[PDB]
């Protein structure tokens, strides 16, 4: 009895549609960049130029 | 351009004698287009080096 399914049966819902993507990407940091803290900027030159006095 | 040049000479007369006949003869000349160029091309660094002085 029960014919046949003509369709092979099966889970309904793929896994996809089922997943919620965070908003944010993280990324990778590399060393500390502290000579700004420890001296401070100064800017006082302009480009295209060769030597300060 | 074109050139014409006719043609012709003449004998003395005759009662039955032949008639002498006259004729032309044409030609060209041709000259030819010649073309030439010359460009420039300038940085950025060295127009600004350029402009200072």
């Amino acid at each position: 009895n029960f014919t046949a399914p003509v369709t092979t049966p099966s889970i309904p819902t793929p896994i996809q549609f089922l997943q919620t993507w965070l908003p944010g990407f993280v990324k990778v940091m590399t060393a500390a960049r502290k000579i700004d803290e420890i001296i401070g900027i100064d800017t006082v030159g302009s480009w295209e130029d060769q030597e300060i006095v | 351009q074109g050139i014409v040049e006719p043609a012709g000479t003449a004998v003395e007369y005759g009662d039955h004698t032949n008639i002498p006949l006259t004729s032309w003869n044409a030609n060209f000349e041709r000259r030819t287009i010649v073309r030439g160029e010359l460009g420039m091309m300038v940085g950025t660094l060295e127009e600004g080096r350029a402009s200072a002085i």
